[PDB]
């Protein structure tokens, strides 16, 4: 008789987690009740309270400029397809700098220090139509059937 | 009256390597530290500042 | 995973806990008001002389409200002075209505914000509320926004 | 497994940076000679190192 | 037979110091590729590892894209030349924000506030060719027949 | 399992050592001037001094005549680029007459009693430039990709 030991390796990331520790910036907000966020996908601002500057956020649209991305938090519920998602009603989690692990659909790796086009569900595409000024950090990742990307986000 | 200030910057690894080969930084930084406020202190004494008046 | 709000909405002082810097090593020359934007004018050992803003300069910062350094309710000649260069802060504006959320703010003579339709520089953060028959707003301020002529 | 099928030593100071080992050599030769002889041979050694972080 | 007393003042810098305490961020997770750095020149990014994470840096060379600043470091550096320098295959300490000194050419102060323009070999020169988006933040001393001069940055 | 005994033959000679004890003479009153000199490589004297007696020697170079063979010493000699060497501004042992091994550049035999001509850089090689009054001494063999040769050297 031969014995035997395996091996087996962790994953790397999951959708929406914070990369690394690297100068971040997170803030507290309030979901619109149309439309549900997904963890890691963009999110766009509709009106902010003028008396201390709380936002209401929903899901990013055609013709609209983002504000952060959705990540992983304490809030967070299970939809129907098991995906992790941030309901109507309820506070929501948005980083606006740093490094993020995000959803991404295109097939080939980002090259460092270029621009990041998103498409109108809020998800990477290489040859999207909404310009924005986050760039890539150069981490890219494959989740059980899920894409991930690493983009690193500057204050607007 | 006036305030003065300053400060410096040291890592895990360079205390450790300090304690093991005997010499240490922390104590040259606080000295150099201590040397800089006795100067600042010396120059304002003799030679005044124009924009603080 | 959050960032806490600040409490008191007074011109000169700071909104929130984000991610700010103090530059407390300057000097001022002729008087300043808290809220208002200031200029470098020259820099001796180590020490950065500021005055306010005058037409066609750069601004730097914004003057902040501290209750042992300005004893008066203004900021001095003579004195040293505390300056914001980066983070969220109450301004104080000649404006009359709220400009569109995360625009490009305008800075008139004295420091005072006055237009929404700047090229580049600060930006507007959704704050604005009213004081003494006249507004306060809420400007984001990044270290190297506003470049120096050459 | 690599832990236990290559052996595990406990030489390295936690604040040393850089190690050093040795090699040693040698040379020579014979030859048949007569009574008279003035043409023996000679030899030699050397040394060699290595190093690692 | 009357007693004297003298003064002598300690110099202000020393190439790839940092500054003060404002705030910063330094990179850790790169290592050096294809050859040396000199502590207190620009660095550039070649290429960033998908998986593993750790980013390939060089010096700077024309037509490239500074990153960030090699800091100083008594443990990490090693002494050539009379100076500190940063081997080949070796982690390095980069400063992507913040007030550092830099080595510097040029023979007159500069201007307060204004633009950085870098020479072909990552050292500071009035009439360079690489520009850049850090900016001078007002200190200008020489150390020993050694020019430097306090630049701020921020993430590229 | 039958045992097994095994036999193995050391090196015949090295780089710059004496090749046998017949009658030599080794000059130790010269010292290196600008440069240094390889253990086994022919020399050069570029000026004696009249009152204190020490020769200048330096490594051969194109349109001189050689002086000697500098020989192997464990204390009088400095590593450096994996090999044994004379450093720069100190004594040296030369031999000026006697059966030495040296590097070699060729690539067949030589014959015995036949004129040894030398390389520019110092090192035997057939078909050479530079003329010698020297000999072969009937030694040739390899150690380890370094070619050596046994000569013998009639004083100047």
């Amino acid at each position: 008789q031969i014995n035997a030991s395996y091996q087996r390796d962790m994953a790397i990331a999951l959708p929406g987690m914070v990369a690394d520790t690297s100068k971040y910036n997170i803030d507290g907000a309030c979901v619109v009740n149309e439309g549900d966020v997904l963890v890691g996908a963009a999110v766009q601002v509709v009106q902010a309270q003028a008396v201390d500057g709380h936002k209401l956020v929903k899901a990013l649209t055609t013709g609209t400029t983002p504000y952060g991305v959705a990540i992983r938090s304490h809030w967070q519920t299970v939809n129907a397809q098991n995906q992790m998602i941030y309901e109507d009603g309820g506070a929501i989690n948005v980083m606006t700098s740093g490094r993020v692990w995000m959803l991404s659909k295109s097939t080939e790796a980002p090259t460092f220090g270029s621009a990041v086009k998103l498409d109108v569900d809020g998800q990477e595409k290489s040859d999207g139509t909404i310009e924005t000024t986050w760039t890539y950090a150069g981490g890219w990742t494959k989740y059980k059937d899920i894409q991930l990307v690493e983009v690193q986000l500057h204050q607007l | 009256v006036f305030r003065l200030g300053n400060a410096y910057l040291i890592s895990i690894d360079e205390i450790k390597a300090g304690q093991a080969t005997g010499r240490p930084l922390s104590t040259r930084k606080a000295s150099a530290c201590q040397l800089a406020h006795d100067q600042l202190v010396n120059r304002l004494v003799f030679k005044g500042s124009a924009p603080h008046k | 995973y959050e960032n806490l709000f600040l409490r008191p909405a007074c011109p000169g002082n700071i909104s929130d806990t984000s991610t700010y810097n103090i530059d407390g090593a300057c000097v001022a020359q002729g008087d300043i008001g808290f809220g208002s934007a200031v200029q470098v004018v020259g820099i001796v050992d180590g020490v950065k002389v500021v005055a306010a803003l005058p037409d066609g300069g750069t601004p730097y910062g914004i003057a902040f409200r501290s209750q042992y350094e300005h004893l008066s309710g203004k900021i001095l000649d003579g004195e040293v002075c505390n300056v914001v260069s980066h983070g969220r802060v109450w301004t104080l504006t000649s404006l009359g209505e709220a400009p569109s959320l995360f625009s490009k703010l305008q800075f008139g003579s004295g420091g005072v914000v006055t237009g929404g339709s700047g090229s580049a520089g600060w930006t507007f953060a959704g704050g604005f509320v009213k004081h003494e028959d006249g507004y306060i707003i809420e400007v984001q301020v990044k270290q190297n926004a506003f470049i120096a002529p050459p | 497994s690599a832990l236990r099928v290559f052996p595990v030593t406990t030489e390295l100071s936690p604040t040393d940076k850089t190690f050093e080992y040795m090699t040693f050599d040698k040379v020579g030769t014979a030859q048949i000679i007569a009574d008279y002889t003035d043409d023996l041979p000679l030899v030699d050694a050397l040394g060699t190192s290595e190093f690692g972080k």
